[PDB]
């Protein structure tokens, strides 16, 4: 995937799971609620 | 101004593949203790000349930045980047040591202890009367060439007598005990929280900006000390390729004077101490006392980066007194003439862990650190 | 022990820096301001020999054949003087006062240390200089060639150093102490007098804190130390060898007091605070069975084992 | 142009009193051009141990540093154990330099002559960190 | 003596290697011989003179026979007594002179042979062996207590037959028996005799070892080894056993087959004669050869002089070599020259040749009644020579300087 | 710097704490737990 190409510690899986969604959020950013909610919408 | 180094074919890895892109280093057989092979790394750049290194991998998710820090091992363990080239290690049990003909050498854990209460244990494997070891704690300024404690950047305890070592001097403050080849020594390191450590440093900044400025250029330095955010992280990293491997090269801290301040109220020079900081050593669960209480603080002007002030002074600008998310105390281990010892990180393999819910195993703060790394990798892109 | 035999001179007069019995042990040479007095002991007569020194003199030495007397003076010169035929040679190399001199075993060479920090070798029969060993950083105060080996030469200096030179090459061979460049710069004790044993296996020095030690210079260790139960004058010292096998040391204070120790032991066996009360002791010489002492003032006393 | 072995046997120099400083290194025969005089030999110590020693020597009031640096990690310490090469005094217009030849994986310090040198002349080599050298167009400061 | 006890790491240099002094003798030197100790040097000259140099200054101090009884023609041998007080002399004026150094001015006692002498080897201060030119036998020359007269007997058994053995060219007394003498004749015959010390002398050995002139015979000062120089370009080295009886067993020969040269003089090292020194006659041969004797290998060459070298003496106290040149007549001198050790400027210095890898202590980064004797002598120095025997000191000529005071 | 200043003041602190929570123990909707975590702050 793009996760193991980017190094690998087991507790570095966050790249597989939540990093892109989060990066996708900040660029948008305006209280935290904008991100807090957008963090729910994708899933 | 400067572009990121290109991608290359051995960086790309697709789904079907199973190779692990933290490309492990090539080792060299160094010596043997107790019928176990200890290896040194042969062609990875080790921390030296005030530069620290960390293996990085290709992260296509970042377009501005192209590479992000990754770690070699699955769990927490020694940072193979800051050792002496002659400090070997065994992948079987992660014990470390130097050959029986070598002087003092040191290694630091890969996790940086910033605040809270952290517990772990040292397992000693081979400590004869010719093979000594020293378990202790150190900041980034300490040199892995010297045994932890010979400078004021480190705190350690000796193997024979369990004496205490700081600034190179010995003290018998802890309950005497001489380590045998199977003990398990505990270390509970309590530090104040970052907010309380942050003002202790902003105050130190503010005292130093003008009181000691009423060296030729006061103006520029004062600008630097005002523009000093200790909590917020500004990191300096450039991706380089060293012998077809991929590492991040960052600037590191240098030794300086020991911070002092004159207190008009008591009318005497006082040293700087972290509030309520404590370093308690255990022997098989049973405490032998507090090693230190007044641990020096490290957050911003307490720790100065490597700095080409000749360049920035001429002139958009960087800071000496900046945090790169690697400020704190690393569990340091030192070996002398075959003295070997191991460092434990995960709860499941601690024999005598104290029961408190706020304390965290080194693996926990490791995990807490990786998360803090990738987030900080995130912001820098933007 | 030593009884008292004969006084030899009164106190009044010029300086009396040195005094030595002749190797044959019948005549005693004492010095005054640019004058020299030999004293036959069998008859107690005194003879006056005048030298051409133009300033006070600081040291004496008999030639082994007991017919000459070498004298070094403040005007930078050394002179061999035949007791009978007068002065025979005048050497004239040093650039500073001559403080210590010592003859050879065969009497053909004469070494003379000075305050120019050098040690110069002189060939008597041709009166020309042979060597110059400038291996000190302060006044070279004392030198001695052992009695039956003319191969080594001691040197004591105010720089604190006790070196041992090779006569033939002039190179330093062994030092036993440190100077202002290698220890606490205020911890150097100046040396005042060196003297070998009779067999040349042990070297004996006197520091300017009135400490007298016996060295085994080959290894570089002290084997006996004799302490008094700082100074201003190079007080005199000598090793007495009575026919009784146990030998004795003797030293001197800026008061005219003398102790004598047994060297094999370290216990004091006698003390003489009676004589030389006014002045400091500078010279103590001995012979088969006699001891001669001499304060700075002309007083010179004889004793007998 | 000589094996480091050959340099160990031929000896073109000795020590003797010097006007510059207490002891100095002098030539006994006209060595000329850029040939191997002598190797600077001593105790090979690490960088940190050099820092421990350097303060321990100043503490004892030595006032003289016989420490020659190989590279950033090791230095040759000839204060107490070393060779006569330890007697070369500093000047800013010197007659000698020193380069690092490596033999059998180990670095060694070889002193070459910058210019022709006559007999009974003091070999002299800039230190590259006060000054007592006598040269006219000279740095008055040791640094 | 003691100095050599400050330099030894169990070992010392056993041979000098550097030419230090070149004595410019006014007359041509023909033979050199140190005093028993290295104090003085007797230099026999071509005109008959015998200068005596003081070794501490390299300057002459006397010359023998200047008022009475010097040599009229070239002196060919000088030999000190063990005391250093007397000196034996022999020249082409047919005289064998014996000198008392208390009276260097005049010959103490002399004797005119019937022809020129070759050499004169001392056995005792009063006894010495003489060798004559063109004579079949040597002669033993003995002094009497009524000291004006002399005894001289041929070194031959009562009726020994030596028909065709040649002339007796050189002799050599035994250093440690004091009663055995070796004589080498002209046709290569080696003999050994034994003295009574009456004249009933008896031969103890006879073997033709070569077809050549025996040029010289020398014996290691401990009687273990003996070497022979021959008219053929070869030195022969043997093992000597004397019990009397006598037996020689050949160890090595010595040649320079490439250079094809003869040897003028040979000399041995101190005790067992582990080393052997010699002087070359060949043209352009300006150096002294020195061999080991256990394996007869050429170990070194003494390269000081630039002319033919022709007598040799080796004093084991001063460890110096003396040799006289052919063309210049001067005396060349080799000594041991040890560089100065800087390890002798402080008591805790040490000099080293190659770097030392310091072993780091564990604390590398952390903060009398001995048995004494001051009088008893030492009967040997580090080299093993019998120190503690009275050696002579030639007194300072006080009555000569007081005249020199007036510019001579 | 303006953009970094904004993020640092408000978001950065609680983003780090929420991130290191999932790092010690992981849920199965790690996105949503964080989303819950951030809302609870303001
Ligand atoms: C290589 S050693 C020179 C040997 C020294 N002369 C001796 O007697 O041991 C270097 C030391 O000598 C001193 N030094 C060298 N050159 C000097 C100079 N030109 N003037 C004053 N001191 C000098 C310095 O203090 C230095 O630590
Ligand atoms: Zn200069």
């Amino acid at each position: 995937p793009v996760a193991m190409i980017g190094g690998s510690t087991t507790r570095r899986y966050l790249n597989e799971h939540v990093t892109k969604h989060l990066l996708e959020g900040m660029k948008l950013i305006d209280p935290l609620r904008v991100l807090g909610q957008f963090l729910i919408d994708a899933s | 101004s400067v572009p990121v180094i290109p991608y290359l074919d051995y960086d790309i890895v697709d789904l079907g593949s199973d190779i692990k892109k933290p490309d492990f280093p090539q080792l060299s057989e160094s010596h043997r203790i107790n019928e176990q092979q200890y290896y040194i790394t042969e062609d990875t750049p080790l921390n030296k000349r005030n530069f620290m290194y960390q293996p990085c991998a290709a992260n296509l998710m970042l377009d501005k930045l192209k590479y992000c820090g990754t770690d070699y091992f699955d769990k927490s363990s020694i940072n193979l980047m800051d050792r002496s080239d002659k400090l070997a290690f065994s992948l079987d049990d992660h014990s470390v040591s130097v050959s029986e003909n070598c002087g003092w050498r040191s290694v630091r854990s890969d996790v940086c202890m910033k605040e809270g209460k952290i517990y772990w244990e040292v397992e000693v494997k081979n400590v004869s009367d010719t093979s000594h070891i020293r378990c202790g704690i150190s900041r980034r300024e300490a040199s892995t060439e010297t045994p932890v404690g010979c400078d004021f950047y480190g705190y350690s305890i000796r193997d024979k007598g369990l004496q205490v070592i700081h600034e190179g001097r010995l003290h018998t403050v802890l309950k005497p005990h001489e380590m045998q080849a199977g003990d398990r020594i505990g270390f509970l390191l309590t530090l104040p929280s970052l907010q309380s450590q942050s003002e202790q440093a902003m105050d130190y900044s503010l005292k130093r900006i003008q009181e000691l400025n009423n060296k030729f250029n006061k103006e520029f330095y004062k600008f630097l000390l005002r523009s000093c955010e200790p909590t917020n992280v500004v990191r300096d990293q450039i991706a380089i390729r060293y012998k077809n491997q991929l590492f991040y090269e960052s600037t590191d801290y240098v030794k300086t004077t020991k911070p002092e301040y004159y207190d008009n109220r008591d009318d005497m020079q006082k040293f700087y101490e972290l509030e309520n900081s404590s370093f308690e050593v255990f022997v098989n669960g049973v405490s032998h006392g507090i090693a230190f209480e007044g641990l020096t603080p490290f957050l911003p002007p307490f720790s100065e980066l490597q700095y080409n002030e000749k360049f920035y002074l001429h002139h958009e600008i960087r800071n000496k007194y900046v945090n790169n998310n690697r400020l704190g105390y690393y569990a340091t281990l030192s070996s002398f003439q075959g003295g070997t010892a191991s460092i434990i990180t995960e709860a499941m393999e601690l024999k005598f862990l104290p029961k408190d819910v706020d304390i965290k195993t080194l693996n926990d703060i490791y995990n807490e650190q990786i998360a803090s790394d990738i987030v900080w990798d995130l912001i820098d892109e933007i | 022990m030593l009884q008292f035999d004969k006084q030899v001179l009164p106190a009044s007069g010029k300086i009396s820096t040195s005094c030595q019995i002749s190797p044959d042990g019948e005549l005693i040479a004492i010095c005054q301001n640019t004058d020299m007095l030999v004293y036959e002991i069998s008859s107690s007569k005194m003879m006056k020999l005048t030298t051409t020194h133009k300033e006070c003199i600081n040291c004496l030495c008999w030639s082994p054949d007991s017919k000459c007397i070498a004298s070094g003076s403040e005007d930078f010169t050394v002179e061999i003087t035949h007791i009978i035929y007068g002065r025979i040679r005048r050497l004239m190399g040093h650039t500073a006062p001559v403080i210590s001199i010592c003859y050879n075993n065969k009497g053909n060479i004469l070494c003379s240390s000075s305050m120019d920090e050098s040690i110069k070798e002189w060939h008597v029969l041709s009166g020309t200089a042979l060597k110059t060993m400038s291996a000190h950083s302060d006044a070279v105060v004392s030198i001695d060639i052992p009695k039956f080996d003319s191969s080594i030469l001691s040197s004591g200096s105010y720089d604190g150093l006790i070196r041992i030179f090779d006569t033939e090459s002039g190179h330093c061979l062994k030092t036993l102490t440190y100077d202002k460049d290698w220890i606490a710069e205020d911890g150097v004790v100046p040396i005042s007098t060196v003297k070998f044993s009779r067999n040349g296996k042990f070297l004996l020095v006197k520091s300017l804190d009135n400490v007298v030690k016996l060295w085994e210079y080959t290894r570089g260790t002290v084997v006996r130390t004799f302490l008094w139960p700082k100074l201003k004058y190079n007080c005199g010292l000598e090793l007495i060898y009575p026919q009784g096998k146990d030998p004795l040391v003797i030293s001197g204070n800026d008061s005219g007091s003398m102790c004598v120790w047994n060297v094999y032991s370290k216990n004091l066996v006698q003390k003489i605070d009676e004589k030389h009360r006014n002045s400091p002791l500078i010279s103590i010489s001995a012979s088969y069975d006699k001891v001669a002492t001499l304060s700075l003032n002309g007083e010179c006393n004889l004793f007998r084992v | 142009l000589s094996l480091n072995q050959l340099t160990k046997r031929k000896k073109p120099v000795t020590f003797a009193r010097s006007a510059i400083h207490n002891w100095g290194l002098y030539a006994l025969e006209p060595i000329a051009a850029k040939e191997m005089i002598i190797e600077y030999v001593g105790e090979s110590i690490r960088q940190p141990v050099a820092e421990m020693r350097e303060k321990r020597y100043i503490k004892s009031g030595i006032g003289s540093s016989y420490l020659f640096r190989i590279d950033e990690n090791t230095v040759i310490d000839a204060t107490k154990r070393g060779g006569i090469a330890r007697f070369i005094n500093h000047c800013c217009e010197p007659s000698c330099t020193a380069k690092i030849i490596k033999v059998d994986g180990r670095k060694r310090i070889v002193i070459y002559a910058l210019r022709d040198i006559g007999t009974n002349e003091e070999l002299t080599y800039d230190y590259k960190f006060p000054c007592l050298c006598g040269a006219p167009s000279c740095k008055g400061f040791l640094n | 003596a003691n100095l050599l006890l400050q330099d030894p790491f169990g070992v010392l240099k056993e041979y000098p290697e550097k030419l230090t002094h070149t004595l410019e003798v006014p007359v041509a030197a023909v033979c050199v011989k140190f005093s028993p100790r290295g104090d003085y040097l007797a230099v026999g000259c071509s005109n008959g003179a015998i200068i005596i140099y003081d070794m501490d200054s390299l300057k002459p101090i006397a010359m023998l026979g200047t008022h009475s009884g010097a040599h009229t023609r070239s002196v060919q041998s000088v030999c000190w007594s063990n005391d250093g007080r007397y000196l034996w002399s022999s020249g082409r004026d047919w005289y064998a002179k014996l000198w008392d150094m208390t009276q260097p001015t005049k010959c103490f006692q002399q004797y005119k042979f019937d022809g020129p002498l070759w050499s004169c080897h001392v056995v005792r201060w009063n006894v010495c062996i003489v060798t004559v030119v063109e004579e079949p036998t040597a002669y033993v020359l003995t002094l009497t207590d009524r000291q004006n007269a002399f005894h001289c007997f041929p070194l031959l058994e009562q009726d020994q037959d030596i028909s065709g053995h040649g002339y007796t060219l050189v002799a050599c007394p035994h250093p440690t028996i004091e009663s055995i003498i070796i004589t080498g004749t002209s046709k290569g015959w080696i003999n050994a005799f034994q003295l009574d010390l009456e004249d009933k002398i008896r031969c103890c050995y006879e073997e033709k070892i070569a077809n050549a002139n025996i040029k010289q015979i020398i014996i290691s000062p401990s009687g273990t080894r003996i070497a022979i120089n021959g008219s053929d370009r070869t030195i022969r080295q043997y093992q000597l056993i004397v019990e009397h009886s006598v037996s020689i067993e050949l160890e090595h020969k010595y040649q320079d087959i490439i250079n094809r040269l003869q040897w003028n003089t040979i000399f041995f090292s101190n005790h067992s004669g582990e080393y052997l020194v010699a002087s070359a006659h060949g043209s352009s041969a300006h150096d002294l050869y020195l061999w080991e004797t256990s394996s007869g290998s050429l170990v070194r060459v003494l390269e000081g002089a630039d002319e033919e070298l022709l007598d040799i003496d080796w004093n084991f106290y001063s460890m110096r070599i003396a040799s006289n040149g052919f063309e210049s007549g001067w005396v060349y001198m080799w000594s041991i020259v040890i560089p100065p050790k800087w390890s002798a400027l402080a008591p805790d210095f040490e000099e080293v040749e190659e770097n030392i890898d310091y072993q780091e202590k564990e604390n590398e980064f952390d903060i009398e009644e001995i048995a004494i004797d001051l009088c008893t002598p030492e009967k040997y120095d580090v080299r093993g020579n019998d120190i503690s025997m009275p050696s002579f000191v030639i007194p300072i000529d006080y009555e000569g300087v007081i005249i020199q005071q007036h510019w001579a």
